[PDB]
Formats: C-alpha cells, sequence, structure tokens
C-alpha cells in the first residue's frame, strides 16, 4: 500500500 | 431483430468513439489502451489544453503500466491541445525518453506519428518502451472544426 521511487543503484 | 443485433456489434466493433492518440506497448508489459477527447470541448476551448493523461504505476492515472521502481507513480503525461498536434509531456522521476532522447521533465513537446517514449532508464534491464498511435479520424474533424452532426 505504498509507492517506490528511485534512480538506480550505484 | 433485436438481442441478435447486440452479438453483431460484438464482432464489429465501431472503433473511433472520440479518440485522441493510442498507447501501444512494444516491449511487451503493458496492454494497449486508447486515449480520447471531446471533440466539442477542443473546439471551443481556445486557450490552455483541451485534455491531457497520467501515466505511470498509480491507480489514478489515466494509464496504468506495471509497477517497476524506475518508474514514478505518474511517470509521464500527454497533452492534446494547441492549434492541431499533440504534445507529450514527462513527469517521471527517472526521466521520460523519446526514441532514445531524453526530453526535459514536465516539457511539453510535438507529438511525432507512431512516437516512441522510453522509460527506467538507468539500467540496461530496466528500461520500458511504449508506442503512440495517432487516429487520422481525428485530426480530419481538427481540420474542419465544424459541427453538423449529433454524437
Amino acid at each position: 500500500n505504498d509507492p517506490d521511487t528511485l534512480e538506480i543503484y550505484s | 431483430a433485436t438481442q441478435r443485433f447486440l452479438i453483431e456489434k460484438f464482432s464489429q466493433e465501431q472503433i473511433g468513439e472520440n479518440i485522441v492518440c493510442r498507447v501501444i506497448c512494444t516491449t511487451g508489459q503493458i496492454p494497449i489502451r486508447d486515449l480520447s477527447a471531446d471533440i466539442s470541448q477542443v473546439l471551443k476551448e481556445k486557450r490552455s489544453i483541451k485534455k491531457v493523461w497520467t501515466f505511470g504505476r498509480n491507480p489514478a492515472c489515466d494509464y496504468h503500466l506495471g509497477n517497476i521502481s524506475r518508474l514514478s507513480n505518474k511517470h509521464f503525461q500527454i497533452l492534446l491541445g494547441e492549434d492541431g498536434n499533440l504534445l507529450l509531456n514527462d513527469i517521471s522521476t527517472n526521466g521520460t525518453w523519446l526514441n532514445g532522447q531524453k526530453v526535459e521533465k514536465n516539457s511539453n513537446q510535438l507529438l511525432s506519428q507512431g512516437d516512441e517514449i522510453t522509460v527506467g532508464v538507468g539500467v540496461e534491464s530496466d528500461i520500458l518502451s511504449l508506442v503512440i498511435f495517432i487516429n487520422d479520424k481525428f485530426k480530419q474533424c481538427l481540420e474542419q472544426n465544424k459541427v453538423d452532426r449529433i454524437r
């Protein structure tokens, strides 16, 4: 019940 | 005939009710969807955009795609208005791509015939592509911009 925004891992 | 008539429409569906553009996934992930707008509204509205679609993993978004981390709630937005043609707007965190070219977020761009938007850039295995199919029917009416029929 929650979103998830990111920008690749490094 | 009565009930039989309803069945006839089952096989022969009337496409082009008031569709603006169509979204098709080429990478095979999200089911094809059709974007539409009211002609009466477009003809009446002289300023601002007639109608805009929001795409993302959110069920609110006018478009629902696979719940991907690389994508945002509202990954991108499509707007149709102005003196014809269509506009494509990006609203993703990780960025929105057009034919391999990364466009400016929340920026309006001139639509392309059969254009394609790529998303989830950063990881070779985390990119998703989408193709936009624009129907000529919509443009036909816009060219005439004249009302002379009901529905």
